[PDB]
């Protein structure tokens, strides 16, 4: 019943910089929090606890304050193993509750997508299965949001994506969505369409392809 | 180094059951508070379920009170949840973490997690059958003695309701018990045999009714 | 360790007879036995205990006796309800084994399957699926041998096969082999054969077709 | 009156896990020895664990010892079956049965039985991809800069690798995280960026390297 509200959602810095997280607590939990850092695909990492306690072992470039409502977390000198999520955590005796998270990626300008589209492959369709791929290539910042129109009829339900993490030496992400339907489904309509959306635009991008051109 | 790992990770339909399992390597669950967290697609975390030593509490999330149950195993230092009437909301991957620190206390953090399972509930609860038809050879005998039938492919769950001219056909009938692909999904067969004398006079057509999609199918199976 | 040893496998019979299963154990096991009934789908039904002790509730039709490493379970005046598959058991303490179970069927007359194949419909097969189905039709005794063979050679690990339960009025079973292929693959042969074995036939008997006829 | 049902059963591949589960209706487990079993396709009964009142003895059957582990919940009359590392062979009707009778004695017989939950190992343990060009556009800008990429479709379990032309080829190239099809199956796309002014001149080659099911293949991406 103690709702926790974490922020920012996003964080953009660069190496080297001290930066804040805030967490607040819809009631007081005196020092009953925790800060958790997660890498994608792995498992949180308990770094503070008791609002200002470290854990041992965890650097001392991490720091947390605050009592009551109000919680910060600081990592003060930023460096490259610490861009991951962070997670404030209100726990008690026998529950927790989390907050929602907060990414801290590397800054950089903002950059719209390239955008490709690729119809089905000849020998995929001999199978009975239609797999089309829009690509959206090296942009920033990470939130972006594909279309697919199929005859400029909007589809959902049957796609799937998946963002790369921020590139090595650009500091850019990639998407990549994969609509799939039938060898029937696909030879019913004729024009395939996946409409981008992204800070980096001055509107949305249309790439789109006609079956059997 | 303290480890746990999860077990029982994998696809379900919304509506179904999946049991997780939690084991650990060097410690002893049993002076700690063990817990359930998962990991939703937009990234946040969510508290599921916790039960205390000695089972003497255990509390959920206000999402799956009712739903989720949560046992733990002292002797042999498992924990378990049990999740049922699955959501298309409940997909995550599932942590399980002890509650603990350098010394105990009545209120520590979560010191030590697995590294997750992967649970996955799919939208649809329920699919409709695809009907093909078991059109009668054409060099069957002259005189009488004919086969012929539907194919039932590809729906779910059990079971399907076959009926053949509404009815008014019931003598020779074989409904065969469905039988699991390896897709998920169930398939069965329905024959019947009929005199060779009687295609293109008598006209045929399985009805089949899959009760838990509400979809019904009438196949008309002729020659060739 | 003990191995049990149900006799016979399937025991044929009819409406009103008396009938015996055999239960042995490779040692003895003093009177540690229980018998259980079971019907297709459902869950066993505890008989017998203590090798020869009534189940409140059991009709006194079912009796068992033996002790050390013979048992038997009769039913005197066999009725329809009880045609089913019974299992003996030696139950200890903390672990138990079961024999391989006895089928009690109605016994009639030898009868060779009729056999039929059914080619995939065009519309299945576009979708790029392909599915052979085998019918064998009121047979008797229940085992039959069903083998695919696609341009004469033996397929394995690509059919499933279902058989209906003994017939209320001619006490046959019934039986659909299914071949499932992709479209690809299904299109790569021409001669579909469907060989069937069974104690009534004189010899194999193999209906095929030509794959577009 | 007094009833059992089973949670849990599903589709598993070979060397999968499945955790299952055993709740009852009007009555304690507390004083009863609580036991699984399978019945094979065969049609014949095994014995498959056992887990004494208190817990304090955990019997198993050879086929399954070191793969499965029982576990009681006395509290909320629960009990469990982990099932690791499963074979063929563990394809089954699985029930759960308790030990008792009228008086309960030292050695009583299964007296209540549940309904049953099917499981179902099938054979492979895994599965090689399949590879789909994705070949760049024909209306490319003119000057550089197109793209072209693979698509590795439909394998199991997770990881594949992929480089292009052996490894010569590392700039400008995006390999994707995986995703899971509602089939059961992975799949992922790898893409580089190229000079539009290179096509027909040099050749792009995806190398993929799916290691769980040792399989290899490389495909050529041309263009139209």
């Amino acid at each position: 019943d103690v709702v926790m509200t974490q922020s920012p959602s996003t964080l953009s810095a660069s190496v080297g910089d001290t930066i804040t997280i805030t967490c607040r607590a819809s009631q007081s939990i005196e020092t009953w929090l925790a800060w958790y850092q997660q890498k994608p695909g792995k498992a949180p990492k308990l770094l503070i606890y008791k609002a200002s306690t470290l854990k041992t072992g965890v650097p001392s470039r991490f720091s947390g304050s605050g009592s009551g409502t109000e919680f910060t977390l600081t990592i003060s000198g930023l460096q490259f193993d610490d861009f991951a999520t962070y997670h404030c955590q209100h726990y008690a005796g026998y529950s927790a509750t989390f907050g929602q998270g907060t990414r801290v990626e590397i800054k950089r300008t903002v950059a719209a997508p390239s955008v490709f589209i690729f119809p089905p492959s000849d020998e995929q369709l001999k199978s009975g299965t239609a797999s089309v791929v829009c690509l959206l290539n090296n942009f920033y910042p990470r939130e972006a949001k594909v279309q697919w129109k199929v005859d400029n009829a909007l589809q959902s339900g049957n796609s799937q994506e998946s963002v790369t993490e921020q590139d090595s030496k650009d500091s850019t992400y990639s998407l990549s969505s994969t609509l799939t339907l039938s060898k029937a489904d696909y030879e019913k309509h004729k024009v395939y369409a996946c409409e981008v959306t992204h800070q980096g635009l001055s509107s949305p991008v249309t790439k789109s392809f006609n079956r059997g051109e | 180094e303290v480890q746990l790992v999860e077990s029982g990770g994998g696809l379900v339909k919304a509506g179904g059951s999946l049991i997780l399992s939690c084991g650990v390597s060097n410690f002893r669950i049993s002076a700690h508070t063990m817990n359930w967290v998962r990991r939703v697609p937009g990234g946040g975390l969510e508290w599921v379920a916790s039960i205390s030593t000695s089972s003497t509490y255990r509390d959920y999330a206000d999402a799956v009170k009712g739903r989720f149950t949560v046992s733990r195993d002292d002797l042999e230092d498992f924990v378990y949840l049990q999740m049922h009437k699955m959501r298309v909301e409940d997909t995550a991957i599932y942590y399980c973490a002890r509650k603990g620190s350098d010394r105990l206390s009545d209120n520590d953090p979560f010191d030590a997690w697995g590294p997750g399972t992967v649970v996955t509930v799919s939208p649809a609860s329920t699919k409709g059958p695809s009907v093909f038809p078991l059109a009668p050879s054409s060099k069957s005998t002259s005189g009488g003695t004919a086969a012929l039938g539907c194919l039932v492919k590809d729906y779910f769950p059990e079971p399907v309701t076959v009926s053949w001219n509404s009815g008014a056909l019931t003598s020779g009938v074989h409904t065969f018990p469905a039988v699991l692909q390896s897709s998920g999904l169930y398939s069965l067969s329905s024959v019947v045999t009929v005199p060779s004398s009687s295609l293109g006079t008598q006209t045929y057509i399985c009805n089949v009714n899959h009760k838990p999609s509400n979809t019904k199918v009438d196949k008309k199976v002729e020659p060739k």
